[PDB]
DNA sequence: ATATCTGACACGTGCCTGGAGACTAGGGAGTAATCCCCTTGGCGGTTAAAACGCGGGGGACAGCGCGTACGTGCGTTTAAGCGGTGCTAGAGCTGTCTACGACCAATTGAGCG
DNA sequence: CGCTCAATTGGTCGTAGACAGCTCTAGCACCGCTTAAACGCACGTACGCGCTGTCCCCCGCGTTTTAACCGCCAAGGGGATTACTCCCTAGTCTCCAGGCACGTGTCAGATAT
């Protein structure tokens, strides 16, 4: 036996691994979990996460702000087609609404 | 200048001394007429 | 008494409907929109208590309305669950 | 916070007649010397309490 | 007792793409949301997709497949290179 | 003039708080349980996820309100554009 | 037979949930002024509407054959517990900076000429 | 037809709240390592119901010229906005008070060491 580490390290991997593998089968969804479906699950998870945790980044500095708020994150669901179909049936809290004008509100 | 180094501390410590004294004072107590 | 959801009040109202862009607002509007937000409630309160006799608590919590949210396509983030 | 307010008001006055006790809140280091007189409407189970 | 989320592992990669930038505790609390909500969405499909094959096994082309249910742009085949890439670099 | 409200649009969709009052809201939200079923008692943070998506689903109904007027050549509002927007989302 | 156990069964205080009272002062409700709107309703350049004569191809066979299904072989799949022990949230507390308040400037909408 | 004026949107100062690195704790399921279950990938082996061109009439289409209708013109008068006037209830924050949980209680009377 050894001094442990996490799993994820090995996999080139920034989220829990484990627990991932432990939820697999925790939740009834299949008798066997394969050796790769956390490992993929993680990945998959984060590759998303840090897709949208850019354009939460890039809103806020849009705003010209430092510390990310649920508006910077309503912000980068309405900059993305993907995201705006991904969480099309999602609420965000404090998030708003994207602000917008029908011209024919407009004078002349 | 260097007074800021202090007052990050004596401005909360004031406030220290005042919240522990407000607490433990508490802590240790028509028509009418005939 | 104002309990016949006029207590949800004119310019609240108003103000949702300036945050959802409309213009002009005819005088019916803030009492067909009192309709409207009685009956979210008599499918989300119902459900969200459905989900509350699931563990028969007499605390409905965040994660009971998140649940009936879920159900009916309105999912919600912030609170968990 | 309860338990002081009407110690000091039956203590250092003559406004009342009279104190309800549990035989356990109450037994304990109060010094109602204010008193004269007790009665126990019950006796406990454990004896000398 | 523990209460099974994201809070620090959120913060851990923004530093992959913002360092500079802090998080508010409503805005974790979102970030938090985000992450379980796909993960019920790929599991709830590759259960489902397991179960029209019978097998009592999840793999990884099980989510290979519920991942190009979840997203129909080229985000998904990045996402599926990642997990391929990763599994990979597991294994050997 | 008759138009200045096109500022309270910019105003309250740069805003992003709830706007219906709390006390209000948790009224109704009781009343509504309590002519419902005995003894339902709410935490705050549950009254704040109803309240939440109430006004959410209630921006998006008057989006589709605004659409409906837009589409009917209007720059106003009547319950009938509310009774399309409820009878074309199937509601 | 005996030590002493597992209810009987209660009031100790902790926690937070949860209610109602008295205050300010935010804001809701009542209203004209008046404009400007949803709406009523004739106008003729433009396309819904349906035959006749007709072009594009829908339709029903016969049977070839690149793929599709069963369901057992056999060696490779994950299961499975339980050793160690790093991660992980609690959580206690700053130590400020960051977004949100308080005072007043560049730029806009309104008035009609 | 482009000014003067009465008001914001936006700018600088302010102040303490709401973060995020500690500063560790110590609870636990993650990671390691054998043990052990059973079926996954392999894979023949039954034999096929998608597609390949014959024979024959069906449906879609172009063309034509009525005549309903949408896009448009301007005006009609009543109801939404802009703004002032005044009344109340949303929020503050307070103390009251009680259900859920934990814990000592204790000694009795039901059970066994």
């Amino acid at each position: 036996r050894a001094k442990a580490k996490t799993r994820s390290s090995r996999a080139g991997l920034q989220f829990p691994v484990g627990r991932v593998h432990r939820l697999l089968r925790k939740g009834n969804y299949s008798e066997r979990v394969g050796a790769g479906a956390p490992v993929y699950l993680a990945a998959v998870l984060e590759y998303l996460t840090a897709e949208i945790l850019e354009l939460a980044g890039n809103a806020a500095r849009d705003n010209k702000k430092t510390r990310i708020i649920p508006r910077h994150l309503q912000l980068a669901i309405r900059n993305d087609e993907e995201l705006n179909k991904l969480l099309g049936r999602v609420t965000i809290a404090q998030g708003g609404v994207l602000p917008n004008i029908q011209a024919v509100l407009l004078p002349k | 200048l260097t007074e800021e180094m202090l007052l990050k501390r004596e401005e909360r410590a004031r406030k220290r001394r005042l919240q522990a004294a407000r607490r433990a004072e508490e802590h240790k107590n028509p028509m009418v007429r005939y | 008494l104002r309990d016949n959801i006029q207590g949800i009040t004119k310019p609240a109202i108003r103000r949702l409907a300036r945050r959802g862009g409309v213009k002009r607002i005819s005088g019916l509007i803030y009492e067909e929109t009192r309709g409207v937000l009685k009956v979210f409630l008599e499918n989300v309160i119902r459900d969200a208590v459905t989900y509350t006799e699931h563990a028969k608590r007499k605390t409905v919590t965040a994660m009971d309305v998140v649940y009936a949210l879920k159900r009916q396509g309105r999912t919600l983030y912030g609170f968990g669950g | 916070s309860e338990r002081r307010d009407m110690v000091a008001d039956f203590q250092n006055r003559n406004d009342i007649f009279v104190f309800l006790l549990s035989t356990r809140a109450g037994g304990l280091g109060i010094n109602l010397t204010a008193a004269d007189t007790v009665i126990f409407y019950d006796s406990d189970w454990n004896p000398t309490v | 007792s523990r209460k099974e989320s994201y809070s620090i592992y959120v913060y851990k990669v923004l530093k992959q793409v913002h360092p500079d930038t802090g998080i508010s505790s409503k805005a974790m609390g979102i970030m938090n949301s985000f992450v379980n909500d796909i993960f019920e969405r790929i599991a709830g499909e590759a259960s489902r997709l397991a179960h029209y094959n019978k097998r009592s096994t999840i793999t990884s082309r099980e989510i290979q497949t519920a991942v190009r249910l979840l997203l129909p742009g080229e985000l998904a085949k990045h996402a599926v290179s990642e997990g391929t890439k990763a599994v990979t670099k597991y294994t050997s | 003039p008759g138009t200045v409200a096109l500022r309270e649009i910019r105003r309250y969709q740069k805003s992003t708080e709830l706007l219906i009052r709390k006390l209000p809201f948790q009224r109704l939200v009781r009343e509504i349980a309590q002519d419902f079923k005995t003894d339902l008692r709410f935490q705050s943070s549950a009254v704040m996820a109803l309240q939440e998506a109430c006004e959410a689903y209630l921006v998006g109904l008057f989006e589709d309100t605004n659409l409906c007027a837009i589409h009917a050549k209007r720059v106003t509002i009547m319950p009938k554009d509310i009774q399309l927007a409820r009878r074309i989302r199937g509601e």
